């Protein structure tokens, strides 16, 4: 269940 | 002076139980569970504090005594809206309040009106728009906040103004929603941007003319840490977020390898179908290609299912997976008969963005991003 | 042979959600999630079992292969409401279920049929009454009965027949329901009293005329079951074989005073004063001089009273009650006013559909008995 | 919160 590539955050 | 006055139920009952609703079910104290009614000139006000939202509405009222009064906010809701469609006389009679209704009487205490907390002052005002258009984009982005403060730069509604425009969003990591609208600023200068928490202002957006919301004007749009809102001779404050919402906009997707339309009802009703086999509900796999959308969950142990529905597609079939209660929840945010989907691959963010039933898609790509009032931005997940 | 068939999804769904609606939610093993499905000649038939209450209904179908099979219940209640309006095709092939419908196609596994117990088998019908009026009496005594399965004495509804006349009672040892009624005998010697799981009358009733199988003569209850049937449908539950108490005693004979109300008009009362009462323990009832003023609470939260017009003769009496129970009585007369039969103020309160004393009781056919709470 | 006369039960 990966996240949205937000950076940071994932 | 004690306070003394008349006024019609159904006026009294909505406007303390509009002011209740933020009162905490379980206050520290008594004075917390507690609303203000204060009577001058004409007109009765009811006024209640929380740490989060304070609250504040004037009504109409035959006013016999001026005066200031604290007692159960929740419980006057409960009683003004079950009496007697009589008017209502309440007086105060030294430490307690005599409430009158038809044949109805009651008898309530009082507490300290020095003891409750002050409501913080609504910021200097900066836009306008109409009730409608704010409790409906609140309510697009809000589902995609989180609801875990342990996580709290997700846990808001970020408000972005740039002179007429704002911009709405919310995400939770795995979907991202982005509504921008225009509205009326009532100063120039305004660029700013704050952080409200989700789930105060997601359920204050349920009827009215306009909304005015006060954050302040020009150069100090967010500086007193409240967001003011008020129409119709209510107000509230809510206080900010002190985190830090993260950079979303460069997730959102500039070309697509792939794009589809789908009837929403249609989609979200096979998406409910389907995922009845789907373990924990975690996956439904999305196989597009050919002016069809084949729709499947599930495993050899539970079962499996599949649907095929008709899609409008152009571009580079593919397979990919989502959470079915964060796809439907996309659909429903969408607030149009059909979505548009712009794909890159599998392992990457699906954007939907709302479309008519009189638009309709195309060569075979890549295909540019569509400008758009309204983004869903879902992340998939892993195929089996 | 493997069951083949075909039939209106609308019908396959309503048979199916019948007969899972009652499926534990608890299963005290797996085999008890299925649902059984049986095709012949005679149709489709869904039935279930937990060993306790079985549920069985027939509906047409186009069998194109006869056979059995045992397929996961609720999924396929939840499957069946969800599928497009269309036909649908059900084929079993061995260890695996094609269910086809429309564009939509799913594949469920089997249940190991040879696991699922065997439905009993219905005693002999008893009698016959109109559905209305089952379902109407169960509601108004089912309300009383206790809901805790440690005192199972109190957990049934007590079902007397003599012949055409049939006597219904529940209670929780705090009210007393009672209802009589006229039902169409099948049977002449029928001299009995049975004990029914309240929430299982209760759930058959809320769901044409309808047939009790509880055997004929003197075997009526002897073999441990009610039968259930009307509409296609078909369902059992045991009996208890707790002894019910001997609720007669209660229903007083005489009355110091008596009055009638307004059932919504009270109603609505009680909930409105009952807002200051704490916990919603008590609602106090002041009866005099035909006027009843209702109050609660204390000066701690608040107090409350609200004056109706009552008609009222006799002693005039403060008497205080569970809102709740009190509510729950007032709801079950399904009349337009309510009469109050009182002794004292620590003795039960007689409510029944509606000089100076004493009153003698009146003949009716419901009863609710309410204990009073101590002032 | 007596209960009712029930003899036995209470």
């Amino acid at each position: 269940v990966p996240t949205l590539p937000l950076v940071p955050x994932g | 002076t004690d306070l003394k006055f008349r006024l019609v139920r159904e006026s009294f009952a909505d406007a303390v139980s509009w002011v209740a609703k933020n009162l905490p079910t379980r206050p520290a104290v008594p004075v917390l569970s507690g609303v203000l009614l204060t009577g001058s000139d004409e007109g009765l006000t009811i006024s209640g504090f929380d740490y989060e939202v304070s609250a504040e509405v004037r009504v109409p009222a035959e006013i016999a005594s001026p005066g200031t009064v604290l007692v159960s906010g929740r419980l006057l809701s409960d009683i003004t809206r079950a009496l007697p469609n009589k008017p209502v006389d309440f007086y105060v009679d030294g430490n307690r309040v005599a409430l009158t209704c038809g044949n109805a009487r009651f008898s309530l205490p009082t507490m300290a009106v020095e003891d409750y907390p002050t409501l913080p002052t609504l910021p200097e005002d900066t836009g306008t728009l109409p009730a409608e258009l704010f409790s409906e984009a609140i309510g697009q982005v809000a589902i995609a906040a989180g609801r875990d403060d342990t996580l709290p730069m997700l846990t808001g509604i970020r408000v972005e103004i740039s002179g007429e425009k704002v911009v709405l969003a919310a995400t939770d990591r795995f979907r991202l929603a982005v509504r921008e609208l225009t509205w009326n600023a009532l100063s120039p200068d305004i660029e700013a941007a704050v952080l409200v928490p989700a789930k105060t202002l997601g359920e204050a957006a349920k009827d009215g003319s306009e909304v005015r919301l006060s954050l302040g004007a020009g150069m100090g749009v967010g500086k007193d840490g409240l967001l003011g809102i008020s129409g119709d001779g209510k107000r509230s404050t809510t206080r900010l977020l002190d985190a830090e919402f993260p950079k979303f906009r460069q997730l959102l997707p500039a070309e697509h390898t792939a794009v589809a339309s789908a009837d929403v009802a249609e989609l979200t009703e096979a998406i409910k179908l389907v995922a009845l086999v789907a373990d924990r509900g975690a996956q439904v796999r999305m196989e597009f290609a050919d002016g069809m959308l084949r729709l499947s969950a599930g495993a050899d142990d539970v079962g499996r299912a599949e649907e095929d529905i008709a899609v409008e597609f152009a571009g580079q079939p593919l397979t990919i997976a989502f959470n079915p209660t964060y796809l439907i929840d996309g659909l429903a945010s969408l607030h149009s008969e059909r979505v548009s989907f712009g794909f890159t691959t599998p392992g990457k963010p699906a954007l939907l963005r709302p479309a008519s039933a009189e638009d309709r898609i195309v060569d075979q790509g890549p295909f540019a991003a569509v400008p758009t009032d309204y983004v869903y931005l879902l992340m998939p997940v892993r195929l089996p």
